RNA sequence: GUAAGAGCCUCCUUGAUGAUGUCAUACUUAUG
């Protein structure tokens, strides 16, 4: 160590710079949709009472308007939608539409005018669509959303209807039965559950541990049963409720599930039940002999789901994935 | 008899029994969570993280 | 009757059915 008075010197020349270093049906492909959209079909829809006009919803975030059966070519092009459809609705008679969106926007759709309806906001990002069934006014829509809490819409009137809680988990779906005191509310927490719905009470709560997720809710033309394919691919059929055990139909298994929901599809012959398959393949389903069909291959990508002409006897089954659609006879 | 049988081969106890149905609804509401994660991972581009 | 935890402030597979309601009995409730 140095001294301390010369670094005093030091740092003071420091300070002044110094630098000094000095007996089957077989039903086949038929016609591929009407155009198409280049991201995946965000919903499926067609006209309840013509079953001619298919309404396409696809990622793009674009309403598409389709003719479909006969002649074959669609309808027209819809806009307005903030972001991507998360579920697609429409009236009774089908010149009225709703449209749930991503965006947490809920804008109902005019389409038989050439353009929509109204855009219109919800809470959260509703999970579920769909329109009221029974009485033909019908001034609010059965939908559900990320809240957990099943909840009808009044729209004529300016406002909403009523909101009510099933189950502590999201709502997949909800699909209202002909009785109009009970819907079947299906949510992300796997238990189906009926609800009592326009009365603020629900109805009840069945199989937790059980119906993965929903990735498929169908019910019976008749109403005698409703069928959901879960995603362990394991089709749970469900006896209708009306009974001291109202449930419970039977086992229908042979599908693939990869997690994303599939619309069901059947043929009502009393006879078939046909849906897509997650690796994208047609899952084709006889039913009323507890035994499925075949499975044929059909879509090159992963199957969105499909649907089925009306019911006067054998027609066809419309088909569609992510990024195409294709009908079937 | 029988359902004393079944509850001797039951001697798992409830803590296994609640660890069992913790597994399959763990296991369930995973592929549920992750099934419309994947959904909407393959649709949109838009996610939070975990 | 209650310690703890969770998140939102470009190519495949072995074919067994269903809807009309009531008793002894078993299990789950802080309403006696």
């Amino acid at each position: 160590p140095a001294h301390i008075n010369d670094f005093m010197f030091e740092q003071q020349r420091r300070t002044f710079a110094t630098y000094g270093y000095a007996k089957c049906y077989l039903p086949k492909k038929q016609i591929h949709v009407w155009s198409g959209h280049t991201k995946g079909v965000s919903a499926v829809r067609l006209f309840p009472l013509s079953g001619h006009l298919l309404l396409s919803c696809s990622m793009d975030c674009k309403i598409k308007l389709w003719e479909v059966y006969g002649e074959r070519r669609c309808l027209r092009t819809f806009i307005g939608h903030s972001k991507a459809v998360r579920d697609i609705c429409f009236n009774t008679a089908g010149t009225q539409f709703l449209s749930a969106a991503y965006d947490r926007y809920l804008k109902l759709w005019d389409t038989e005018t050439g353009q929509c309806i109204s855009r219109f906001t919800n809470r959260k990002v509703p999970y579920c669509v769909k329109f009221n069934p029974d009485e033909d006014k019908q001034n609010l829509f059965v939908a559900g959303m990320s809240d957990k809490k099943i909840v009808q819409w009044d729209i004529r009137s300016g406002e909403i209807v009523q909101e009510y809680d099933r189950h502590l988990g999201a709502v997949n779906t909800i699909v209202f039965v002909d009785e109009n005191r009970r819907f079947v509310s299906t949510s992300d927490d796997k238990s189906l559950r009926v609800w009592e719905w326009d009365i603020p009470v629900d109805f009840k709560y069945i199989a937790e541990p059980s119906m993965h997720s929903m990735p498929a809710v169908t019910l019976s033309p008749n109403g005698k049963w409703l069928a959901c394919q879960s995603m362990d691919n394991q089709i749970l059929i469900f006896g209708a409720q009306n009974r001291f055990r109202l449930n419970k139909k039977k086992i229908f298994k042979g599908h693939m599930v990869a997690g994303y929901a599939c619309q069901v599809d059947f043929s009502p012959d009393m006879s078939y039940v046909i849906s897509g398959d997650g690796n994208g393949k047609l899952n084709i389903w006889d039913w009323k002999t507890t035994k499925l069909y075949s499975r044929f291959k059909a879509h090159d990508k992963v199957c969105i789901g499909a649907v089925w002409h009306p019911h006067e006897t054998s027609k066809v089954i419309t088909c569609g994935w992510d990024g195409l659609i294709k009908l079937w006879d | 008899l029988s359902e004393a049988r079944a509850r001797l081969a039951n001697t798992q106890g409830k803590k296994a029994k609640r660890k069992a149905r913790e597994k399959q609804l763990e296991e369930a509401r995973r592929l549920a969570a992750l099934q419309k994660r994947r959904e909407l991972r393959a649709a949109g581009i838009e996610i939070q993280k975990k």
